[PDB]
């Protein structure tokens, strides 16, 4: 029964677009996507959560609340998978996603709710990586870069 | 161009393809970059390599050979799906239904026999299986006898169970013929694969810029006849690990001893050219009569069988450009005086076939006490083995300061 | 070690000190001197218990033969009159009814001084024979050793640094 | 669900008309359940403990070997009988006995700084003896053939074969409690819980 | 096979002697018995005792005109670690020995072996061998370590 | 009955060993085994040299056929340093190195045969019928 609805609820998604200058996801060509890239990242440096989290305060702003995770030095390989990478008009962008939303059913899911939830699940650590990850791929593969 | 990398170790493999990817980079960012392996650990590795090498290790696809091959297979041919109709499970499933409709032929009196005895449908899925999954082996490996039963002959020179094998997988053509499953599957796609790649005058699209072999040592003459054609076009990089650094595979016949001897590999970096035989003159003296070389390290000679037929279907290739990037390990250790013999061909083992050479016993290689690199131990129970290796593995590392439990 | 786990091995010195000792077989379950199948009688006839027991005899011959073929360098023997029948004095003993007693006095029923003299007959350089003394003096002496002094080495430093390829979950 | 959903799809993907039995399937779910292999941790940085997995040779500073007694290693898997690439042989044919030789070959070539070989040669039931493969007689044979000690420089072939291969032979004991493990000399045993135990220094 | 190459010639006499005193001594027609020869290397091995050279094989025969079960077992499992203590002391001072040819070896504990065919009589050798301060193994012991 | 000599066996038709309690049996078997692996005894001979793969060896205890491999390996090593010495400092292992003509297809033999050990065919009772269930369960009818 859920079906019906279903379809049309992603429809309404892809119609949405999402850019600064109204870019849809029915734009997308084959080539251009990329679902599900798998990244290892080096690290040779222990890994101070001290060290990072205030180089993290420095600059981004959501970092005004939450106070700072703490884990062990971590020197080696990281995991990650990013959900989608896309180029348009010769610029690349990253695309995640994020489904739990148990706690809201009104339209009360705005920007402000949204930063919240990402200060609460911490997932601004997670797209510094995964900047850093993209950062490096596109300086690796190519030539001439600027970020 | 097809080239073919031979190396020792994997790490000489590694930087090779480090200078590969920064020497020529790829055109299309989004293009992912085909690295054949077998095993997961493989792919794991390599991709760890690459990002301590590069910084980063992303967009690197890494597929089975099958799977590349018929993902290939997809984007050279038209009219062809992303899966194969010929599975195990799937002709499993068509042999459980096309068995009891062929247990009235006199060919199949052996499977009726085995089967009408007494059956709550057991023996029938158990044979469906295993049949499928010979079948599955002969779509790999044998594509000729598919080929003959697909039209009803026989081959000659064959067992008993080609008898009923034979009639068998026509009965499936016919019935995958007649549901609305396609007919195209791996045996027959092949020729038509490798014809269309020869014949042709432009690229067809779709086809990636580079494909890497790497931590593959094992692959079907098919394979490697239909990655010959694939890499008459597309530059493919083919990583092989090889302990030794001559040849040290079969031949095949005289006139091909002749060509073997004709080909000549290059290094990388020193760009010299350099022989595959430790003698050139003496080659013909150390293959027998059948073809086998009589291998002077008995080692690489009883373990090495599968490398052995897999540097002989290598040398088969006509079009294959052989480079070797070998380094040589310095005797000094007990470890290293057995790699360098593997590498080098020789046999250290003294036989003592005079009674000089068995009275005196300096004419071997000294072994220090104090080398601890090759160790034979005995237990008594498996707690207690790895009870013993644990305190070696302990003494292992307090004897050195930088050592990694990874590397162990 | 019993006799059957003893097929194969080799021990220097022997001792047997119950090879005298016999059991009777009451199931009637034989094989037929002719097909050489096996024939199994429920009922209790008299013949089938008595086949029956000659192979149970045979069995105890080749019991025999395998528990005193595993001594290298001596083999002792425990010999008793024993009796399994419940009369005390009848005036003849059950030896017979065993294998070292077939052996010993060939086959055929004696007394305790018959089957003395049918041991004390077959009297060589490597077969004797002595009487069973019941007597202890003392029961052993230790004669123990001192220990050496022995230590365990100790590792200097850690066995390895943080090193984990982990993911964001694993940072969270 | 999904083995199931996976196996009827299976089945419906050849358009089976007769009809099925509950233990055929009650058997293919439970050999479809325990198929699955993880392998996650295989190169995360602590020690790794695997099987012989072929096609994947990796060079390492310390490969140690385990189970390399005679019938454990190396792995047979008998042919079907019926099946005719075992009848005539080709080049490109595999078998898991020449797999396992290979993988031998491969972890002697892989291993860069220490190799560490250990099997079962006495038993723990009946102290009967276990003897190793034949690809572990045959490399002590290359290596008592092809090395000697130079304390007896020249005395024998065969002598100083059964010197060398009697000196790397370490045989260790039945019990962890052993004070020979704890004797000081070439090896020493790290186990600090079992040094009182061995010293035989407690109260009855 | 004619040859017998593990035991001492005397112990292969005394075999010899034993089973061919009647004719078909398995008493089977189809199984015969046939005197087997010793070993030319092995023609010099002796157990020796503190008197003289000990004989291969010495019948204890319990004095008596009719004896039961139990008391037989246990007057012979008396004699037998008799037998055990005094090959142990009498080992442990280099008197009772193993010599081949002029190589002599002292018997130690392991090599005395005591064959029984139950396990009753066997716990009962062991605790007649226990009282006198012997330590004994049962090597024919199957039984479970969850029943203990 | 007769004496037996490992070197004089006629291997055909049906044979009767007996051996004694004490007698080298085991190394009756490998003796018997280097026969018919190298094809000795000229009259009484085997009409060709067989494999390892075709020597079958039936012993009912596991252990005992462990030992009885490691002692045919152990053998089969011996003979090929022996053949490749043309010399031994056995006499049984001397009248089969003087039986043979040849001694470097000899030698060549017993090294295949050394490589092909891990699959030689001495198996158990039960595991010799699990085997041939197995193999040809078509004739037989097992799953």
């Amino acid at each position: 029964q859920w079906e019906p609805v279903l379809t049309e609820w992603i429809t309404a998604v892809l119609q949405a677009p999402l850019n600064e200058t109204g870019v849809s996801l029915s734009q997308l060509s084959a080539r251009n996507k990329q679902v599900e890239m798998e990244f290892y990242l080096p690290i040779s440096e222990p890994l101070i959560a001290s060290q990072l989290d205030t180089l993290i305060r420095q600059f981004d702003p959501l970092s005004a609340g939450c106070p700072p995770l703490e884990f062990m030095q971590v020197r080696g390989m990281l995991k990650g998978f990013i959900d989608l990478v896309f180029r348009h008009e010769g610029r690349y962008y990253l695309l995640a996603y994020k489904s739990n939303w148990l706690g809201e059913d009104s339209s009360a899911y705005t920007q402000q709710a949204m930063a919240a939830a990402m200060q609460a699940h911490r997932y601004d650590l997670q797209y510094q990586l995964y900047t850093l990850a993209l950062h490096r791929y596109l300086r690796h593969r190519i030539a001439d870069y600027d970020y | 161009m097809l080239r073919v990398y031979h190396s020792n170790r994997l790490d000489v493999l590694e930087a090779l393809m480090e200078f590969i990817v920064e020497r020529e980079r790829l055109d299309d960012p989004f293009e992912p970059e085909m690295i054949l392996v077998q095993s997961t650990g493989m792919a794991q590795w390599l991709q760890m390599t690459l990002s301590q090498k590069f910084g980063i290790a992303a967009n690197i696809d890494f597929p089975l050979p099958a799977s590349f091959i018929w993902d290939m297979f997809v984007r050279v041919l038209p009219e062809i799906p992303k899966e194969s109709a010929f599975n195990k499970q799937s002709m499993s499933w068509k042999l459980m239904t096309l068995l009891p409709q062929l247990l009235e032929r006199e060919d199949f009196t052996l499977l009726r026999h085995y089967l009408t005895d007494d059956s709550d449908k057991r023996k029938l899925f158990q044979l469906s299986s295993k049949a499928a999954d010979l079948f599955d082996q002969y779509l790999v490996y044998r594509p000729d006898w598919l080929a003959q039963w697909e039209t009803g002959h026989l081959v000659e020179g064959l067992g008993e169970a080609q008898a009923w094998q034979a009639p068998l997988w026509k009965a499936l053509v016919e019935y995958t013929h007649q549901l609305g499953q396609p007919r195209w599957h791996r045996a027959n796609l092949y020729q038509r694969f490798i014809e269309t790649l020869e014949s042709a005058t432009t690229c067809p699209p779709g086809l990636p810029s580079r494909v890497f072999i790497c931590g593959i040592s094992a692959l079907p003459p098919v394979y490697l006849q239909a990655l010959q054609a694939l890499g008459k076009h597309i530059e493919i990089h083919l990583l092989f690990t090889n302990p030794c650094r001559y040849y040290w595979g079969d031949i095949k016949d005289p006139a091909y001893l002749a060509k073997l001897l004709t080909r000549q590999r290059r290094h990388s970096f020193e760009d010299r050219e350099l022989p595959l035989f430790r003698d050139s003159e003496n080659a013909g003296q150390l293959f027998n009569s059948d073809g086998e070389q009589d291998v002077g390290n008995p080692l690489l000679a009883s373990w090495g069988k599968l490398g052995r037929d897999y540097i002989y279907l290598l040398s088969d290739l006509e079009s294959s450009q052989e480079l070797d990037a070998f380094v040589d390990v310095t005797p000094d250790n007990l470890l290293h005086n057995i790699q360098s013999d593997i590498l080098e061909l020789e046999n250290r083992a003294v036989a003592g076939v005079n009674i000089e050479e068995f009275s005196r016993s300096d004419n071997k290689r000294p072994l220090d006490p104090l080398d601890s690199s090759i160790t034979f131990h005995v237990c008594h129970s498996p707690q207690r083995e790895v009870e013993v290796l644990h305190d070696r593995l302990l003494a292992m590392l307090e004897e050195d300061p930088t050592l990694t439990p990874r590397d162990i | 070690v019993t006799i059957h786990k003893s097929k194969g091995l080799e021990y220097p010195l022997v001792w047997l000190p119950f090879i005298t000792n016999f059991r009777v077989q009451e199931q009637a379950f034989y094989h037929d001197r002719h097909s050489f199948e096996a024939v199994l009688d429920l009922n209790a006839a008299p013949e089938s218990v008595d086949l029956a027991e000659a192979e149970r005899l045979a069995e105890d011959l080749r019991l025999l033969y395998v528990a005193l073929t595993r001594s290298v360098w001596h083999c002792s023997l425990g010999v008793a009159p024993l009796v399994r029948r419940r009369g005390d004095k009848k005036g003849d003993t059950d030896v017979h009814q065993s294998a070292l007693g077939r052996l010993l006095q060939k086959g055929e029923p004696q007394d305790a001084a018959g089957l003395r003299t049918c041991i004390e007959a077959l009297c060589d350089d490597d077969i004797a024979w002595q009487t069973a003394q019941t007597g202890d003096n003392q029961p052993w002496q230790v004669n123990d050793v001192s220990t050496a002094e022995l230590n365990a080495k100790t590792l200097q430093r850690l066995p390895g640094d943080n090193w984990r390829v982990t993911s964001y979950s694993g940072l969270q | 669900e999904q083995q199931w959903q996976a196996i009827i799809a299976e089945g419906l993907g050849a358009q089976y008309g007769d009809a099925v039995p509950l233990s055929l399937l009650r058997d293919e779910l439970a050999q479809r359940l325990d198929q699955e292999r993880i392998s996650q941790r295989f190169l995360a940085g602590p020690v790794n403990i695997c099987t012989l997995m072929p096609m994947r040779s990796i060079p390492f500073k310390v490969v140690c070997l385990l189970g390399m007694n005679d019938g454990v290693y190396p792995r047979q898997l008998a042919p079907l009988g019926f099946d005719l690439m075992s009848q005539k042989p080709k080049r490109g044919d595999r078998s898991r006995r020449d797999d396992d030789r290979y993988l031998f070959l491969e972890a002697l070539i892989s291993a860069q700084q220490k190799l560490y070989i250990s099997y079962i040669g006495r038993s723990i039931q009946d102290n009967s003896e276990r003897f190793p493969s034949v690809l572990v007689q045959e490399l002590i044979d290359y290596i008592g053939q092809s090395h000697y000690l130079p304390g007896d420089e020249a005395l024998n072939c065969d002598e100083s074969e059964a010197r060398v291969k009697a000196h790397l032979t370490c045989l260790h004991t039945r019990m962890p409690f052993d004070p020979q493990n704890y004797q000081p000399g070439e090896r020493q045993s790290y186990a600090r819980e079992w040094l009182p135990a061995a010293s035989q220094a407690g109260k009855a | 096979l004619d040859t017998n190459w593990r035991s001492a010639p005397g112990m292969v006499n005394s075999v010899n002697k034993l089973f061919s005193q009647t004719d078909d001594a398995f008493m089977f027609r189809e199984i015969p018995f046939i005197p087997v020869k010793s070993a030319g290397k092995n023609q010099a091995l002796r157990f020796v005792f503190k008197g003289e050279t000990q004989p291969a094989m010495k019948m204890w025969l319990m004095e008596g005109e009719s004896c039961g079960v139990g008391d037989y077992q246990s007057t012979m499992a008396q004699v037998c670690a008799a037998q055990i203590r005094d090959w142990l002391q009498a080992g442990q001072r280099g008197e009772a020995l193993l010599m081949n040819g002029d190589d002599a070896r002292p018997v130690r504990a392991s090599d005395i072996s005591v064959l029984v065919r139950s396990r009753q009589e066997a716990a009962q050798v062991r605790d007649a061998l226990t009282l006198l301060e012997i330590p004994s193994v049962y090597l024919s012991n199957r039984d479970s370590v969850f029943e203990t | 009955a007769e004496t037996l000599d490992p070197l004089r066996l006629p291997l055909q038709g049906e044979r009767l060993i007996e051996a004694s309690a004490g007698t080298g049996k085991t190394f009756t078997i490998a003796a018997l085994y280097l026969r018919l692996l190298l094809g000795l005894g000229g009259s009484a001979a085997f009409p060709r040299p067989l494999t390892v793969e075709e020597l079958l060896v039936v012993t009912f205890t596991e252990a005992a056929t462990a030992e009885l491999r490691g002692r045919i390996r152990s053998n089969i090593h011996e003979l090929r340093i022996a053949c490749l010495r043309e010399t031994t400092d056995n006499p049984l292992y001397e009248r089969l190195l003087e039986e043979i003509d040849d001694k470097a297809q000899a030698a060549q033999w017993l090294l295949l045969a050394e490589r092909q050990m891990d699959e030689a065919a001495v198996f158990t009772i039960h595991g010799f019928c699990q085997r041939m269930l197995n193999l040809n369960a078509f004739e037989s009818g097992m799953l």
